[PDB]
């Protein structure tokens, strides 16, 4: 049931994701099998603080898939120890290759929600105040979602108060559209 | 040394 | 100047844990404390029998 | 080495690199030291997982080794060094061992930037196995020559990698990828409309070849994304309460509206160049003189486009403000559609150091010295270079970094040109920079009343009855007006009424003309 | 054996060896790469002792340092030492040479070489092209107080190995490239004309086809010359004034080399805008063949602060100087000052120096001939700074219809018959024209239709005032 | 009133103590202090005993 | 040396501020902590901010 | 270097400004010291701090 | 306080060194002060008349 319940604002633009990210989610099998289209990877939304994000990004993946939502804090994946960083991050993608690889065309898609990204994924170039190559946690991320190994049916929603410091490699489209 | 870490272990139970 | 840098550095962990079971070895040289004592504990009695 | 026979289609970024790569790599392997290593960049990736997926798909007939990112790394000391002797002992063993010097053993590690600081020296002080750059490296190389296998390479930004380890012999190759030219990009949409085009349902009325060229410097994704959306879109209409229903219709077809409909919406290139806010309205012909100045403007493009005696021409046209001076000088630009063009103007440059005002336009000028020729426009001179008559004062330092790259010849054998407009001639005497300009333009202000109704026909704000109403009374002032103004001023009579413009209207006017 | 470079060579080994024969403990010689450096190690070495062990060590000096290659950092130094302790009755020397050389090892290396145990008798000595990466301690005094041939010897080791290039092209060209770097497209000199998509086709000659340099083309050379652009049309010989300056000034660049007590010669030149002086002044400079040339040129330093304009001029200049004679050019000084008429402003610590560079003497025996282009004087007879200069020169513009028809006659623009059109008045219109401003004027004319070419370039003529 | 007026006893950072010489620790320092009533409400639901935090020269 | 004004005043936010207010959070802080006098001594006093020279931090 | 002579107002207040204190406050400071002798050397006597070289500290 | 010491100061580190010297003076209950050749501390010349207007503004 999703029943237009909680949001309270901006129907249009539930309707352009809903349209956008969940067509590849609500067809008829057959339809895409004509298709080579893949699921979309990610979503990432922004904009001003108190301005209702959070409110759908719950409501989102909450109610709309069937499955349990992973949250991650923002910074809470790291730790000191140089491997712990990005071996919390496959934690998060583990179950939802190994299903892929079992089972191919469907999955229970379990779905990331990242929050604040700002602070956990900025451009590579900047070790101003850092001076550690431990920034780059991100070149596991995107190295991880498309990958060699190509993985359908997860879904991972971005977001920040700051769009402008993320480094738009990971913001090309497939990875986030 | 997991060779001796195993050994100081194993060889010791064997003893 | 006028700098400041504040700064932080990670951590290399140390060898010796392939799996924490290597502590059993403990629990050996405990036993062999506790397997060790009543043989002579009746030896020098069963001497005195 | 290479078992198998492939199809190159499948990366459609262009087959120029594709098969440059494939002479030079290739070439010692299949049928001189070989080659061992490989690395390249482009900066959006833009199908690097393609291509290393496809020619692994292709070349091996094995899976070759992956890596996400630092995943060798470990907190345990020199294992994250085990990591690699991992996969490098089977290529190692095989060459010794085995001694065929088979060589489908290959690896894809990417983002060596992530990997690799290019001494270590960067991120200051770090551990001393925090960056382990000599073990790999001594690995390939050091103890021996090892020209039996192929490592591969992917990074978006190379820069941070590039001086310290790519020296040659570890590898004196480097290429990049660049995104795709105009056809470039049809095959790759053709490419991912492959599988729709293969079916009917898809795709009528599709006009790729227009699509592509609406694309200035797409790349990539985002072409494939639109038709991500594009489907979407289509699967939208149907999608209808808490459950929104598509019934089972196979009736669907992305037709253009969809490509079209997604084309603004969801996707924005890195670079795009636009004359919206220069162009309000266009241009109007208001009589001869407009087409004078584009004859001779014409004139003067197709002399710097034939000739090369004379690789720059040094042009401005002046003329009273408000005159449509900016945005003729981009419609002319338009029509001259060479290759690169850049508008600079001071709006870009705003409260910028004067210093980082002209090393704003350093930039651009070397940008089009890179093409074989282009046409640069700079406006509002005087707002530039921040003249005010009240005492004099400017900007030296933008005026000389303005003028003598006016002087200047840039490599030889490409030529180019510049121009620039001003609402003054005469502090530009004073101030001796038009000496440096070869021609000059006079472009007027409406002097007359006739060409100026002829003005307001093509306009066609006002009817016939109060067209001949103003006839009567308008001519005889012998006006000294600009025309931007003139679109200001009736809109400002147009919202008193329909009925009352003229007591407005005229008597607004006489303001204007002394 | 070692070409050239004879008395930097005849001072360095009499106070080093001389002393052998409180003794040096290090002496460490700085020179630019691509100078021999592997042959003049041996070389040095190889004098000092008959056979003295040559020990060599390897480019990667420094290492982590806590507990793993600092004992062998400290080892090499140590195997000497014991030599050392052993024999004390006599002098005892080992050479050790370190080529192309964090914390402790920079402490390490200073404390062996000096110590509370003087540990002299050895010497130890580095050579590196370039000064700043090494450390500070070795230059206060105390503890440190291409080769074409050689790479025709670079083929015969690269490419001996392997219907040819020729002998002799990929030894001059080095412009550009290195031979030490240069081994990517001689590999690829199979795959050349090896991709045809190819059992075997018949075996190849070692065949050379476009693998000269453009298969690899990134390289080290430092070429750094461009002086072809500033004269992009020759200068043609319009008329007497023409010959006269040039051998005017000619003769200041050959008095100049056999001149004494005037090792400076300041010349200004001085025409109006749109008469070219600056290439002009390049050809003269490239009349008198110089060891080497540097022009001053606005175009290279837009946009920068005066003192590093200023900075700019010094660091070409002292180049110059330390080649033993050399002519340089500034162009367009008006714009290197800065200089604006509508109120008087400009750069004011450019004019200083340049005015002070005109008077400074080279140091004790080399010469230069400054020249300096001026679109106009009076501004400089204004700034007091003519008088330094001297002999200046007035370039004319065009006067006379005569001159402007001869001119067009050396470039040929127009044929002849059209050419009678304009030239139906010689003197009926009189001209203050240069040269730049007519010849960017011919094309615009010639651009225009057959008909009225020569209707539109006299009425543009006419334009500025005949 | 976070000590005498309601019944918990607060956890109070005092400025700065939260920052550490590793990356992570000291944002870890935050979740160590929610942590101790983020259960609370999970096991007790809606009703629960009052958790408060004083921060102090939070600037 | 340890504390001048905090006001984003003598460079980029002081010099590392953060440390004075630590230690006036501390003095001063949710505890009492009544049983201590601390000594301070200067040559150029007025450099320091009012926030810590205020009765009862030092009177 | 090291010793240049400081000056007290809010701003411009120095870059170098927080070695000195230290080296003093080791020279006369709380528990004293009698087990010493230190040298300066230098060829600027007058930029020296007048309170570094004051009786007792460099007398 | 003479210029023949403070040569090559720039403006503001003239001011400082007098008012460094007068809140010396500050400290005394009769204090007795120099300013010698006052043209060339505040430096004065009659051609573009040109000098320094802080120095003079503090003096
Ligand atoms: N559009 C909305 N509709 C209903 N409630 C809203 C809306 N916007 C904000 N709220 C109120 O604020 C809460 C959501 O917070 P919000 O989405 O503004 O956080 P946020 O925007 O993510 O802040 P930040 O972007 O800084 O993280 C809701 O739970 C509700 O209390
Ligand atoms: N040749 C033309 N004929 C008719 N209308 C024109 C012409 N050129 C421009 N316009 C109109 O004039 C407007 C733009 O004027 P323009 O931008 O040149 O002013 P401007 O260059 O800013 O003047 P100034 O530089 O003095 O401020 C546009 O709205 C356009 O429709
Ligand atoms: N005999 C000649 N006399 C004058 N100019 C010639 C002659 N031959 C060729 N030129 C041309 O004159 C042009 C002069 O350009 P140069 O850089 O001297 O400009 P300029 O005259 O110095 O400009 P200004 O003197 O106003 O600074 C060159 O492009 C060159 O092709
Ligand atoms: N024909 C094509 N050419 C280039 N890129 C393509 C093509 N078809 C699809 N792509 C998309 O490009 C993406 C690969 O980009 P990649 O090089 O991985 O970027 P990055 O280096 O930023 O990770 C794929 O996710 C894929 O969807």
């Amino acid at each position: 049931n999703f029943e237009k319940m909680g949001i309270g604002g901006l129907d249009k633009e539930f309707s352009d994701i809903f349209r956008r990210a969940f067509a590849s989610r609500v067809f008829p099998p057959e339809i895409v099998e004509q298709m080579g289209c893949k699921h979309v990877k990610g979503i990432l939304l922004y904009g001003p603080p108190g301005c209702g994000k959070t409110l759908l990004a719950r409501q989102i993946g909450k109610m709309l898939n069937a499955r349990e939502p992973k949250v991650v804090n923002g910074p809470e994946i790291l730790n000191k120890y140089v491997g712990e960083s990005e071996a919390n991050i496959r934690k998060l993608f583990a179950d939802a290759e190994e299903e892929q690889r079992r089972l191919g065309a469907n999955s229970g898609l379990h779905i990331i929600i990242f929050d604040e990204i700002d602070a956990i994924c900025k451009q590579r170039g900047s070790m101003a105040g850092s001076t550690g190559v431990h920034d780059t946690v991100v070149n596991q991320l995107l190295s991880k979602i498309d990958g060699v190994e190509q993985l359908n049916n997860i879904l991972v929603i971005g977001m920040t108060n700051r769009p402008d410091l993320i480094d738009e490699a990971l913001l090309r489209p497939g990875r986030l559209e | 040394a997991l060779s001796e870490i195993e050994t100081r272990h194993s060889e010791i139970i064997k003893l | 100047m006028a700098e400041d840098a504040d700064m932080r550095n990670e951590l290399e962990e140390m060898q010796r844990r392939a799996d924490q079971l290597a502590d059993e070895s403990l629990e050996s040289t405990r036993r062999m404390l506790q397997l060790v004592e009543e043989s002579k504990d009746a030896g020098i009695r069963t001497l005195v029998m | 080495n290479p078992d198998w026979n492939f199809e190159k289609m499948g990366i459609g970024g262009l087959d120029k690199e594709f098969s440059d790569i494939f002479r030079r790599a290739f070439a010692s392997r299949v049928f001189c030291k070989h080659v061992k290593g490989i690395l390249l960049y482009g900066p959006p990736g833009c199908g690097k997982t393609l291509l290393a997926r496809q020619i692994g798909k292709m070349l091996n007939a094995r899976e070759p080794k992956v890596v996400n990112g630092p995943e060798i790394l470990n907190k345990y000391v020199g294992e994250s060094e085990a990591n690699i002797r991992k996969l490098f002992a089977d290529a190692e063993e095989e060459q010794r061992r085995l001694g065929a010097n088979s060589g489908l053993h290959i690896i894809i590690f990417d983002e060596i930037d992530a990997i690799c600081k290019q001494r270590g020296s960067m991120a200051g002080s770090t551990g001393v196995h925090d960056t382990v750059v000599n073990q790999l490296l001594s690995k390939i190389d050091g103890v021996e020559q090892l020209n039996n296998i192929l490592v591969i390479g992917m990074t978006n930004r190379p820069d941070l990698i590039d001086e310290a380890l790519l020296r040659p012999g570890r590898l004196e190759v480097k290429m990049e990828i660049g995104l795709p030219d105009e056809k470039g990009r049809l095959q790759i949409l053709h490419i991912h409309t492959a599988r729709m085009r293969g079916h009917q349902l898809l795709s009528a009325d599709v006009d790729i070849k227009e699509l592509a060229v609406e694309t200035k410097n797409f790349s990539g994704a985002e072409l494939e994304g639109l038709v991500r959306a594009a489907q979407s879109t289509a699967m939208n209409r149907h999608i209808i309460v808490d459950m929104e229903k598509a019934e089972s219709l196979q009736v669907t077809r992305g037709d253009f509206l969809a490509s079209l409909e997604n084309d603004i919406k969801p996707a924005f290139g890195t670079n795009q160049e636009d004359y919206a806010s220069y162009i309000m309205n266009g241009i109007i012909k208001w009589g001869d003189p407009v087409t004078r100045v584009l004859d001779d403007g014409e004139l003067l493009v197709q002399q710097t486009k034939n000739s090369d005696r004379t690789p720059l021409v040094s042009v401005l046209l002046e003329g009273p403000p408000h005159s449509g001076k900016t945005a003729l000088a981009a419609k002319i630009a338009e029509e001259s559609n060479f290759p690169f063009i850049k508008i600079c103007s001071p709006d870009k440059m705003i409260g910028f150091s004067e210093t980082a005002k002209c090393q704003a336009m350093k930039k651009i000028f070397d940008d089009a010295y890179k093409s074989q020729l282009s046409c640069v426009v700079v406006d509002d001179i005087e707002r530039l270079l921040d003249y005010v008559p009240i005492g004099p004062r400017f900007s030296n330092l933008v005026l000389q970094a303005l003028l003598v790259l006016l002087k200047k010849a840039p490599p030889q054998g490409r030529k180019l040109l510049i121009i620039g407009t001003t609402s003054r001639k005469d502090v530009l005497q004073e101030m001796e920079m038009l000496n440096a300009f070869s021609t000059t333009i006079h472009v007027p202000n409406i002097a007359t009343g006739e060409q100026l109704l002829e003005a307001l026909e093509l306009l066609g704000n006002f009817k016939d009855k109060e067209r001949t109403t103003i006839a009567q009374q308008v001519k005889g002032k012998k006006v000294w007006i600009g025309i931007k103004k003139l679109l200001m001023l009736i809109e400002m009579s147009l919202q008193m009424d329909p009925e009352y413009r003229v007591r407005k209207f005229l008597a607004l006017l006489r303001e204007e003309g002394a």
